RNA sequence: GCCGCGGUAAUACGGAGGGCGCGAGCGUUACCCGGAUUCACUGGGCGUAAAGGGCGUGUAGGCGGCCUGGGGCGUCCCAUGUGAAAGACCACGGCUCAACCGUGGGGGAGCGUGGGAUACGCUCAGGCUAGACGGUGGGAGAGGGUGGUGGAAUUCCCGGAGUAGCG
RNA sequence: GGGAGCAAACCGGAUUAGAUACCCGGGUAGUCCACGCCCUAAACGAUGCGCGCUAGGUCUCUGGGUCUCCUGGGGGCCGAAGCU
């Protein structure tokens, strides 16, 4: 049910490409590559969710992060199947710090969005139209995740925290507890609470993004099927 | 060859406390374990043990830290923030008691060798004696 | 006083009106300490700011791993002698106050004599092996000295061939 | 003592207003050997010596191992904590 299921292609990641603050989270270096301690990683999710499950039932939001190309999907549906935001593209900056005017792009979107289908196309030449069409399209790209939360997040979950460095910083920057899912890659140091495992393999990232909002719905109420996971496992 | 042996163990704790470290050893001697037994008994430490690497006798030191903090640099505080060696080997120094300092005005402490064993600023200064200066420490 | 002011509109010069400070005084000059952690014990430094000795070898000196006792010089504590008066410090009075002036109290580091403590330092005696040196066996190296030797090229001479230039 | 090559000085030709230079043709000490002096230097890592302690990554020289590697000594690069 826990390490069972992971077992089966989800542990251990990086070699020698690593950080030594990793390093009661390991178990041996097999292969030349460092393999991570489950049986330690058990006793973490338990920890780590029991934040995550306390912050669901009092009804506080999530903010998800996944810029990585082996995990972007995976994201925009487990936010989506719990009606909470995500960032799938490129990690804006400022989106914490400054988020009282980054918030005024979406003060933009909604203004293009009373407008897709709607009696002002009439005018404003040809020009604006393909233009603002176009602008959409990419304010669409970016602020569909973002979007959802209209004011700063209790929390955020996040895949590989060293390749969103810019995000950890802004969110820690304003208290607001970080937490996510990194391996020997990354260092523990600054994760609130932490889900340390392979964050390369969609195998092992889905199995961590199907799971954490099931306890998302659990703790709300009424869990559904499983979502995508196998588009094409080779 | 290590001239003083006191100043290396301070700087060795001064040194392990740095980085977090759970323990941190230290060569062996009687009066470097009395030393320890007040700092653990003045809170200083978890505590210490007698061990060995290779034959030789050592003393794991348990150190004591703060708790975890948030914002940006989470590193808990310290219990040990500032420790110094005063009486040097080159620079050796000795009070009555009359003469001994009150720690960041009695917060930290200053340890001190006398004929009546290692005491402290209180302790010596209560039992009214004095003697070499070693160290301070908060 | 230092930064600086004055070249036709100067709050910086000179006068004036006003204003700030102190007041039987107020200014200047000289000199001492201070600010100056600017000779740094308290309390500074030397990669590029001023500061690592061109580099070794070692004398005097400074400093000294772990453990057990003997001594108790350093060191600490106790008592006691000394530490004059005037001064300073605290009280209290005498001049109407004050400045001066008295009375009494409270001590002083130092050094002398006695007793005491032994952790640190020192000192004597013993022991250990983590410092250091030695042993055996191997290894890499344009480390140094002497002696001997190889070829490539530059230059010059002698011989051959060859001609109007070479550089 | 040696002296082929190179070359301060020195002389010629150039260039230039000038050219005691820069470029060209020569050229003396010196450069080399021995022996004895001299004692300086951007004698520079511009970082005195010895010791203990405080993440790792990367490539390299040299040793030792019941040699995918582990260990010891040395030479570079990137960098934790920290210092500046």
């Amino acid at each position: 049910v826990k390490e069972l299921l992971e077992a089966g292609v989800h542990f251990g990641h990086e070699r020698k490409r690593w950080n030594p603050k990793f390093a009661r989270y390991i178990y041996a270096e097999r292969n030349g590559i460092h393999i991570i301690d489950l049986q330690k990683t058990m006793e973490e999710l338990e920890r780590t969710f029991r934040f995550i499950e306390d912050l669901a039932m009092r009804g506080g939001t999530i903010l998800f992060v996944g810029t990585k190309k082996q995990a972007q999907d995976i994201v925009r549906m487990e936010a989506e199947r719990a009606g909470m935001p995500y960032v799938n593209q490129r990690w804006l900056g400022g989106m914490l710090t400054n988020f009282k005017t980054i918030s005024q792009r979406v003060h933009r979107l909604e203004e293009l969005e009373a407008l897709f289908a709607s009696p002002e196309i009439e005018e404003r030449p040809k020009k604006e139209q393909v233009r603002l069409k176009h602008e959409l399209e990419r304010l669409q790209k970016y602020l569909s995740g973002f979007r959802l939360l209209k004011r700063l997040p209790d929390a955020i979950f996040v895949v590989d925290p060293t390749k969103e460095a810019i995000a950890v910083r802004e969110a820690r920057k304003l208290f607001i507890p970080v937490i996510a899912l990194a391996d020997t890659d990354s260092d523990p140091d600054l994760v609130d609470y932490i889900i340390p495992g392979n964050d390369d393999a969609i195998r092992s990232i889905q199995l961590i993004l199907s799971r954490a909002v099931d306890l998302i719905i659990q703790a709300r109420g009424g869990v559904v099927e499983p979502s995508p996971s196998y588009a094409l496992v080779q | 060859m290590l001239t003083d042996p006191i100043a290396d163990m301070l700087t060795r704790i001064r040194n392990a406390t740095r980085v977090y470290k759970e323990s941190t050893d230290v060569p062996a001697s009687r009066f470097k374990e009395e030393i320890l037994r007040i700092l653990a008994r003045e809170g200083f430490i978890k505590g210490y043990e007698r061990v060995d690497v290779d034959g030789k006798p050592y003393l794991r030191v348990y150190l004591k830290y703060g708790p975890r903090r948030q914002g940006p640099d989470p590193r808990p505080e310290q219990v040990i923030h500032h420790i110094r060696r005063i009486s040097k080997p080159g620079r050796r120094v000795y009070v009555g008691v009359k003469e001994i300092p009150r720690v960041r005005r009695g917060l930290g402490i200053a340890i001190l060798s006398t004929s009546k064993g290692v005491l402290t600023d209180r302790e010596a200064r209560k039992l009214g004696v004095g003697g070499e200066l070693i160290c301070e420490v908060w």
